Order: C-alpha cells, then structure tokens, then sequence
C-alpha cells in the first residue's frame, strides 16, 4: 500500500509533462518484469529444511508485533509447523491443518505446541462422572 | 534515450521510499541514511542494508535480516497492475 | 510560487527541515539574480531613435 | 509549429486523475507510519 | 369497402350541402357545420403532408361536383396522380362509419350538460 | 385549460425536440471514451451500499445510471438488447445513433426538411449499406487453418478495447481455444469464470479438462487413479418416500426401533446400489447427509457435494456420460473416466482439478488479477470475447474492421446519393456523415489528428481499393490483411440495423408527457 | 410532398391561440352590455 | 450579448437583432470547430482577424458616394 501510492507520486508529476497515461502504464509493466528477472538472479536457494535460515528469517520477518520480543520460541514454533508437512512439488501448503484456538486468559509466555488435537469446547458436566483419563479410545459420533 | 526512460527515471526515483521510511521512523537523517546506500552499493551488490538495532548501515546477512523473493515480486508486481489500473479511469459517475 | 510549493512537497516527505528548504532558496534567488545582471546589456550606449524601438520591443510584449 | 494536428479538450479526466492520485496518497500517508520494525500499530 | 383518406369526407361533405339549400328550415346552419366539420380531416391530412388545404380543399369539391367519380382524395406521400385506384388503399366501411356515429352520438351527450360539479380530491 | 393536472411537464414540438436531441447528445458525450483501442474506462460510484463498478461496456454504464430522459431510456434498452444479441458493440450503437441525431438535428434547423423525408433517406441509404456490406464480406470455414486464424483475428479486435489490450496476443490462445473445443454448440453456460485474487493479468493459463471450486469428504483420499465418474441429481439426503403424508402409527416402541432400522436399511441398500456400477466418485446435486458419507469409506468412493445446477451439465458434458437418478439398469448409461482428478490450490480456496478426459465440450477459464474491480472487467470482457467467437461458429461470413467497414458502407451510400431526387439526398448524406464519424472519434480517442486520416482514408478508398484501414498504433493508414484486424459480418449488421431503428423511433416524436411518479 | 417547407415552429400558432381565447373571454363578458336591453355592471 | 446590443442601440440605433444573431451564429459555427475538428480558440479568432479585416475591404470598394447631386442623396 506504500509503493503503489509512490508510484501514483511519481504519475502525478508525469501527467503534468505531457505524456499518456497508457505510456505511463505499459512503462511500469515493462520496468516490473524487468524488476522480477533482477531479483531472480539475486535470491539463493536454501534446502528443504534449514534451522538457521528458517527461524532467523521468522523472526525478522515479523518484526513489528506484540511477539516480536516473544520471538525467541515462537519463531521455532512456526517452524516446526511447517516442517511437518513436506512435499518435494513445492505445493500451496494449506494451513487448515494448523489451527490457532484463540482462549482468553493467561500470557502470552504460556504459549506453547501442543502435540495432540486441543478441543475449544468445554464439557457437559451434566453427570460429571469421569474427572481424568488415561489410556483411552477417541470416537467421533456423527448420529445423534 | 526515450520517453519511456524517462519514466524509468520517477520509477527508479519512487522506489526509495522504503528506506526513507525507515529513516523517518528509526529517527534518523533520511539524507544521511541514503547517501550511505549510494556510496557502499556500487561495491557491495547484496546483502547491504539499514539494521534498526545499531541505528545504522551494516550487512543484513550477518544480522539476520532475510525475506523470501515472492514478497518483494508480489509488491513490486501488484503494485505496478494497480497503477495501471487507476491511470485508466477517467470520470467518476452516480449510479445505482 | 506553486512551482517551489509543489517541489517542496517532494522535500517535505523526504524530512528535511523547513528552514533548511527555505534558506536554499534564498541562496539559490540571489545566486541566480547576480548571475543574470552580468548576461544582461546595457542600451543606454544607444541614441534616442534605437531606444524607441526597444519601448515597441517591450509594448507589443505587454500587448 | 503551433496550432496543428490537435487541441486538447475535455480537461476534467485530468482534473479527476489527479483527485484519484493525491485521494489514494493521502490515504497512503496513514500506512506509511506503519512500516518497518519502527512503525506503530492502529486501533479501530 | 370504401376508399378513404379524404374522398369519403368530401363525398359525403358536398352530399349534406346540396341538401342544405333544399332543406333550408332552421337546421341549415347544423347541415353546413356537418359538412364543415367533415372537412376537417382531409385539411389536417393536407396540414400535415405540407400541401396547401386552399389548393387542395377547392380542388376537391370542384372535381367531386363535376365528375360522379368518389375515390379522389388527398395524395399524402406526394404522388404526382391524386387518382386512388392505382395508389393501393383500400378502408372498410364498417370502420369509416363509426368514426361519425360515436363522435356525433358522443357530441349529443356532450352538449347537454349544463350543471358542472368536480369534487376536488 | 389543465386536463393533465397538477405535477404534470408537458412539452409541445419546441421543448419536446430539441430535449431528446441533448439527451441524445448527453448519453452519447459519456460513452465517446470508451470507444477505440486508447479508451478510457470510465467508473461507476453506486448511492448505496459504496458498491463501485469499472467497466467499459456501454451497456453496463447505461445500466447502472439512473436516467429519468425518455430520449434516454431509448438508448439504455437498445445497448441492453444489443448486449443480449451479440454482447459486443454497445457502444458503437449508441455513439452512432447519436451521431444521427446530431446531424438530423441540422437537417430540421438548416436546411428545413420534414422528419419523414429524413427517415425516407435513411431507409435508402441504409439498404445501400447493407448491401455493400454485404458485398464486401467474405466466405469462411471452408479451411480449418483460415478459421482458426480469423477467430484469433477477432479476439484481438475484441480485447483491444478491455483491459486485455496488452496480453491480447496470450489470451487469444485462450479465447479460440475454448470456441474449437465446444464440438460447435453454441452456448455460454458452459464456461465457467473462476475467481482467484493474486498474480498478474498474464497469469491466466489454459485448463485441461474441467475444473470448479469443490472439495472432498472428511475421509476419502486425495489422489485416485482411472476413476470413474458418476453424476446423482439424487436425494441422498433425508430421502423421505414422496408419498408426502405418510406418518407413523406405533403402538410400542419395541417396532419404532425396527422401524428406524428399516430407514437405515433403506439408504444402506440404497447405497448398495450405486456400488453395483463400480464408480470411484460420486457427484450429488444438493447436500449429503453424513450417514451416506460414511458408506462411501469403505467402498472407495468419492464425494463431491452441493453442486450447482449449471455446474451439473458443465462436469457431464466433459465427463461424457449422462445424469442417471434410478440406478436400476447398469446396461445403458455408460460413464466416462478420468486419469488425474487430483485437486490443486490457487490462493487460498482448493480447486477440484480434472485432466484427461473423454471430451471437453465444456471448459473453464481460469483468471488471476490484482483486484476484484479488474476482474469484474477480466469477466465482462472475455464474455464480450467469446460471446463474439461463439456467434462467428453459426454464422460465417466476417467482414474488415479497423474502421474500414464504415468508410466503405459510405462508399455505396455516397454513390446512391447523386441518383436520388429531391430533398431526401441531403438526409442520405447525412446518414454519410454518421458513418464517417466513427473512425473520427477512433482518432479522438488515440490523441491523433482526425481530419487528415479521415481525409487520408476517404480519399484512398475512393481510388479503387478498399483494403486500407486506420493504423493507431502508427498514426497512418495502413494495410488492415497485415495486422490481421477482422471483425463478424452480424455484429455491424446488428449496429447499423439497431443503430437506423434508433434514429427513427426518436425522429418520430412531437410531444412529450411525463405522468405524475409513484 | 417531401419537399415542402415543415417551417420547425409550432409555438406561434398556439400562442395566437392563447391570445384569442383570453381576449374572447374578456369580450364575451361585456357582450351583454351592448344595446337598449343591455345591463349594468357593478365593479 | 446584451451589452453589444446595448452599445449598438446607442451607437447607430439600428441593426440590433443583426449583432445578435450573427454573434450567436459565429459562436455557433465555432463549436463544430472546437468539438468535431477539434481547433485552437487562438486559431478561430486570428482566422476572424483575418477574415474581418478582408470583409470590411469588400465594404470599402462597394460603397457609393452620392454626396455630388442632393437630389440623389434626397433619393
Ligand atoms: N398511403 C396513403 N395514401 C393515401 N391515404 C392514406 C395513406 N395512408 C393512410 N392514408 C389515410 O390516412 C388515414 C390514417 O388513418 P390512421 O392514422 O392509420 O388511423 P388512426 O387515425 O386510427 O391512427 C387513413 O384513414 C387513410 O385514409
Ligand atoms: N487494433 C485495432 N486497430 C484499429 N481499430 C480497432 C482495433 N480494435 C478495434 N478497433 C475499432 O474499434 C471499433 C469499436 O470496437 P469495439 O470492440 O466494438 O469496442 P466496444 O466494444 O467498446 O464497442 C471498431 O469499429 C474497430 O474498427
Ligand atoms: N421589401 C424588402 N425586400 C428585400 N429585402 C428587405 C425588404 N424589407 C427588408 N428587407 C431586408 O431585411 C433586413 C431587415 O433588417 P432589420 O430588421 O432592420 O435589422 P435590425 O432590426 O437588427 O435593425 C434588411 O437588411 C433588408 O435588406
Ligand atoms: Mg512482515
Ligand atoms: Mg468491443
Ligand atoms: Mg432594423
């Protein structure tokens, strides 16, 4: 939203001079597709996985946030997210497969992976016979 | 050597502004911070730039400041088809 | 005076000072007025029959 | 030299692309402040 | 079928007319109003296709009085013959009737009213 | 005397002409932009709801103004028919019927001359148009290779004006390439337009196969080879039995449990039924219940569900096979097969991908863009494209563009103009003039000086040959074989048909009378 | 015919109109003062 | 348009209605120029230099002096 309104500055000053706006147009698009050769010759690969570059570049790449000081183990979080899902087609990776349960209480410290699938709803508590679990087999009823 | 240049010139001109905003946020002298980008970049062909921390000019690559190649074409790109697309209209009419 | 406003939007983004935009111009005015009182001549040296044509020289200008 | 080939009428598309420009600038200048690790959040 | 567009009007115009002097009364006066208000139409067909009514309305009842022929009307479309056997138009007879049978049944009901009475909505 | 009542403008063959002739001239000044090549779009700003609109079609511009003329509301309907008929050339038949009130308009007020004189004219100069337009078209289709060539020739006549202008030369590969693969049905509907934000206008590539916006179940697998396809437009809902009224009498509910079992058994045999066939998919019309979701796991089927109506004959025709609903017979009814229906992702939204199909009588143009104001245009200008390119399959015959087909309609009318007796010749000159100001405006538009191309090229087709055409590119007159410019003879049929009705329902008016509004 | 002079004005012919109608209708009220049997008018 | 025609009852008291039709007809040709061909302003008014200084010429030979017989100059 920035280079797009720097961009209309340096129009501004050009409708002035005498030149069409199409002119002025088809000079961005040219100039653009001569800016994404520039920077292809620029950029370096990395490997499929790579803690170094990975989580130095999480973390400088939010850089503005609230956790951008709690950065130190949630770049490392996002990370490990990721990395799970691998393919060597260099797929979209969908992030439906990563959820953010958004619950109100506590500090943003407490964050941290959860290994398992964390429910948002709470229990019914209408008998309220069983209080803790272990060893136990997960059903998903979908009848009533 | 063409009127097409000559465009080229206000686009490579209207890209500095990133720095500048930079600059203006982080406090410091806009003309000072950017003269440093000229005169260490005919040298230096990557891996220079601002580093908010040290308030400075340094290289980005030992400090850690690194981002992927599609964000910068994205802006670059999309930015250039919504000029292309606002230069086009001409009048603006009530509707319904 | 639009023309030195307008540029000066330009300057005013960049975050220099006012006063600073302001004093180069006043550097730059009296600059460029010592340099065009040297170019210009002098047409005094000519007789009266002369001098009438450069009044029609700046009277059909005004015209 | 002059007064050939052309005359260049109806004005108001470049009085309106230059409404559209400063319009989408000036909206711009609020984001500005945003960028880099030293630009500001926004409430809403 | 009849042949209109200004033959039929003056055919029956002149017919009232000649009756009039014979039938002198007191009704000759609505007799010449008849054959007036019959003139109207081809006038307005005259008015409106730019020929001259003076030219056209005198040439009608001139010919019609001298020839028994009754298909002559006002050439419209600016034919050089006013003849309207080779012209292609033809009308009903049911249609042409009933253009004076409502307009003067109507023209009865519309003269008879004296007491006005509108209440404003 | 007030017979109308109060609120009531009436006007009386000063105030009544003369108001549709500036209307006339109102509605055509807004839409004299956008024609040509070098045209401006022009945005559209709605009262309610901050809904904005770019387009450059003159029908839609005139759709969403609110216009209370009368004059008008003539020129808004015959841009909406015009879209309805062919979908390109609004804007040519609203720029010349204007045209031609504008010269009427000096017709009445210098030289004099009745209305109907005017019309007298046209209806002459007109059939010498049409006839001359006739002439001068050309045959096709005889070869595949020059009909592949003239659609790509008409593609690029047609997004020359949209925001295709640039990319023309890629999406004409795009346009012509869909046409050939409908196997000559004529018909819209089966072309779909996929939404994607992102990317650049270049970025649109050509689909094998069939693609939409669907998904998977919650357990069928992401990759099957060789499936077979089938179609429902099934219940596989809650089927109910249709014999509405049923209801259930249960005097214990020992019999009610069984009951729901017999339900249970009943979708279960149901489902048995589709298994008989084999299929690896299932696409149902509506929405599928979990229960039948389930019973798809085991068997290994696919599920695709809640699928839209046009969206049913678009997949069947590429599929090959029929929509089948009773399941009973599995003799008739053969189904098609698919090699790759692995789905993909553009954005943010999954895709089901389809490749490697019997036919591909249906297609799907994928389309990527920054805003969705651009790709409103990117939807309205292909249709504008392909809505052209369908109609030159059913008729043939083509005809020279590049303002060419005007000058040389104009020839004909200008040649039967010297033959005519009386005042009627200066309205068939008129109707000239009308022609001839298109490719004026066409150098208007392009910043070029008009009256010496005009002059160039009245005066070069009058010669003898009658190739030549206006070069904006240039700024000269050129050869339009070399640059491959054509456009189909029923669109300027169309425009000079639409165009000569329009001038005579307007001309033909002496009063005005606007009732009171609700 | 086609030819003839249509002359684009309407308006005249209904103003001379208006102005026959409205200067009857003030003639036609004294109309009734006129002769031995006419009437006076209190105003 | 009312302000000429003011002056040209003062001046001469005659030909009113003449400044202001043809005025309004000059303003009237002048449009076609400025919308259908698309002229300078500046070069439709130094064509009316030109144009009016040719056309008072034509008065200038045209004219008759019948100053000689006071018979005529009565006629
Ligand atoms: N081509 C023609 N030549 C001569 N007379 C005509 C021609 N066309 C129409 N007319 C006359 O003009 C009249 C017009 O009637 P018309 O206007 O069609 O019916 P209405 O008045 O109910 O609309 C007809 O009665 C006919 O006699
Ligand atoms: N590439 C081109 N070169 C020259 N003329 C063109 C070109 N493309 C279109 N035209 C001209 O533009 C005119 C109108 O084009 P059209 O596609 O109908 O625009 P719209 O859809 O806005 O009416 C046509 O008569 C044609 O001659
Ligand atoms: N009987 C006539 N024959 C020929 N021309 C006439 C006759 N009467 C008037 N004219 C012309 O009509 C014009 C009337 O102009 P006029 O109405 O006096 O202008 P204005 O009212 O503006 O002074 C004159 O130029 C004259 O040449
Ligand atoms: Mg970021
Ligand atoms: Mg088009
Ligand atoms: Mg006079």
């Amino acid at each position: 939203v920035i280079l797009t309104g720097a961009l209309l500055g340096a129009a501004e000053r050009l409708l002035n001079k005498g030149i069409h706006p199409t002119i002025i147009a088809d000079s961005f698009q040219s100039a653009a597709k001569r800016s994404v050769d520039i920077l292809l010759e620029m950029c370096h690969k990395v490997s499929l996985s790579d803690r170094e570059q990975l989580v130095r570049a999480a973390s400088t790449s939010l850089s503005s946030k609230i956790v951008s000081q709690y950065s130190s183990f949630l770049a490392p979080l996002a990370v490990d997210s990721v990395l799970k899902i691998s393919d060597e087609n260099s797929k979209n990776v969908d992030l439906n497969d990563i959820r953010l349960v958004k619950k109100v209480g506590g500090t943003i410290d407490d964050t941290e992976m959860i290994d398992g699938v964390v429910l948002t709803q709470t229990a019914i508590k209408s008998a309220g016979g069983p209080t803790r679990k272990e060893k136990a087999k997960i059903g998903l009823i979908q009848f009533q | 050597e063409g009127v097409q240049a000559f465009i080229w010139q206000e686009f490579a001109s209207a890209l500095e502004v990133i720095p500048t905003t930079l600059a203006e946020n982080a406090g410091l002298n806009s003309i000072k911070v950017v003269t440093e980008l000229r005169s260490k970049h005919e040298n230096g062909e990557l891996n220079d730039g601002i580093s908010v921390r040290r308030s400075g000019t340094t290289n980005t690559y030992e400090e850690h400041i690194l981002q992927p190649v599609l964000v910068s074409t994205s802006a670059i790109t999309l930015a250039s088809e919504c000029v292309k697309s606002i230069l086009r209209i001409d009048d603006i009419a009530f509707s319904r | 005076a639009s023309a030195l406003l307008d540029q000066a939007l330009e300057l005013i983004q960049k975050g220099i000072h006012p006063i600073k935009i302001a004093n180069g111009f006043d550097e730059a005015a009296k600059l460029a007025i010592s340099k065009l009182e040297e170019t210009c001549d002098d047409i005094s040296a000519s007789n009266d029959e002369l001098f009438r044509d450069f009044l029609l020289r700046a009277a059909k200008t005004s015209l | 030299v002059p007064s050939n080939a052309t005359f260049k009428n109806k004005e108001k598309p470049q009085e309106v692309r230059k409404a559209n420009i400063i319009a989408a600038r000036s909206v711009a200048d609020a984001i500005r402040t945003s960028l880099g690790p030293k630009g500001m959040d926004k409430m809403i | 079928v009849v042949y209109g567009g200004g033959a039929a009007e003056v055919t029956m115009s002149l017919a009232v007319s000649e009756e009039a002097d014979k039938q002198r009364g007191i009704d000759q006066y609505a007799f010449r109003g008849f054959a007036q208000a019959l003139d109207t139409i081809p006038m307005t067909l005259a008015e409106n296709s730019g020929l001259d009514p003076i030219g056209t309305l005198s040439t009608l009842k001139s010919k019609q009085l001298k020839e028994k022929i009754s298909n002559i009307g006002v050439d419209c479309l600016g034919y050089g013959s006013n003849d309207m056997k080779e012209l292609f138009v033809v009308d009903p007879f049911i249609g042409k009737k009933q253009q004076i049978l409502l307009a003067t049944q109507l023209c009865r009901m519309i003269l008879k009213i004296d007491n006005v009475i509108i209440s404003g909505k | 005397v007030q017979i109308f009542g109060d609120q009531v403008t009436e006007e009386r063959a000063e105030n009544a002409r003369l108001s549709a002739f500036v209307g006339a001239i109102a509605v055509g000044d807004l839409v004299k932009s956008t024609l040509g090549p070098k045209g401006m779009d022009k945005l559209l700003q709605s009262a309610s709801s901050n809904t904005c609109m770019v387009t450059n079609d003159g029908a839609t511009i005139l759709k969403s103004i609110p216009l209370d003329n009368p004059a008008a509301k003539v020129l808004v309907n015959i841009s909406k028919v015009q879209d309805d008929e062919v979908g390109d050339g609004t804007t040519s038949v609203t720029v010349l019927s204007a045209e031609l009130l504008r010269e009427a308009e000096k017709l009445i007020d210098q030289s004099k001359i009745h209305p109907q004189t005017i019309i007298e004219g046209y209806r002459l100069a007109s059939a010498a148009a049409l006839d001359a337009l006739t002439k001068a078209a050309v045959d096709n289709s005889h070869d595949k290779t020059m009909f592949r060539e003239d659609l790509i020739h008409i593609a690029k006549t047609t997004l020359s004006s949209k925001i295709l202008s640039q990319d023309k030369d890629h999406f004409a590969e795009l346009a012509t390439n869909a046409i050939l693969r409908l196997k000559g049905s004529t018909n819209l509907e089966h072309i779909q337009i996929i939404k994607i934000l992102g990317g650049k206008l270049s970025d649109s590539f050509l689909d094998e196969g069939f693609i939409l916006a669907k998904k998977f179940g919650n357990n069928q697998p992401k990759r099957i080879e060789n499936a077979k396809i089938l179609i429902a437009n099934t219940t596989l809902d809650t089927d109910k039995v249709k014999i509405f009224g049923t209801k259930f009498k249960v005097d214990s509910t020992a019999k009610l449990a069984q009951l729901e079992k017999a339900e249970r058994e009943k979708m279960k045999n149901k489902i048995a039924k589709i298994s008989k066939f084999g299929i690896n998919t299932f696409i149902n019309r509506q929405l599928i219940y979990d229960y039948p979701e389930q019973l798809f796991t085991d068997l290994g089927i696919n599920s695709i569900e809640h699928a839209d109506f046009e969206g049913v004959e678009r997949l069947a025709l590429v599929t090959g096979g029929e929509v089948v609903s009773t399941f009973d017979e599995p003799s008739k009814c053969k189904l098609g097969e698919c090699d790759v229906i692995e789905e993909i992702m553009l954005g943010e939204q999954p895709f089901l991908k389809f490749s490697g199909c019997k036919a591909g009588e249906a297609c799907t143009i994928v389309l990527r863009g920054a805003t969705d104001q651009t790709l409103d245009e990117a939807e309205r200008s292909l249709h504008d494209a392909l809505s052209v390119l369908s109609q030159t399959t059913k008729e043939t015959r083509t005809v020279l563009g590049g303002g060419c087909a005007e000058m040389v309609m104009s020839k004909a009318v200008d040649t039967e103009a010297q033959n005519i007796d009386g005042k009627k010749s200066l309205a068939v000159e008129a109707f000239a003039r009308a022609l001839r100001q298109l490719p004026t405006i066409l150098a208007d538009n392009a910043g070029f000086d008009s009256s010496e191309l005009v002059s160039k090229l009245r005066s070069s087709i009058y010669n003898g040959i009658s190739t030549s055409g206006l070069d904006l590119n240039n700024g000269t007159i050129a050869d339009m074989r070399q640059l491959g410019i054509v456009e189909s003879y029923k669109l300027k049929r169309a425009v000079v048909s639409s165009a000569s009705e329009a001038a005579e329902v307007l001309l033909r008016v002496d009063n005005i009378i606007r009732a009171r509004p609700r």
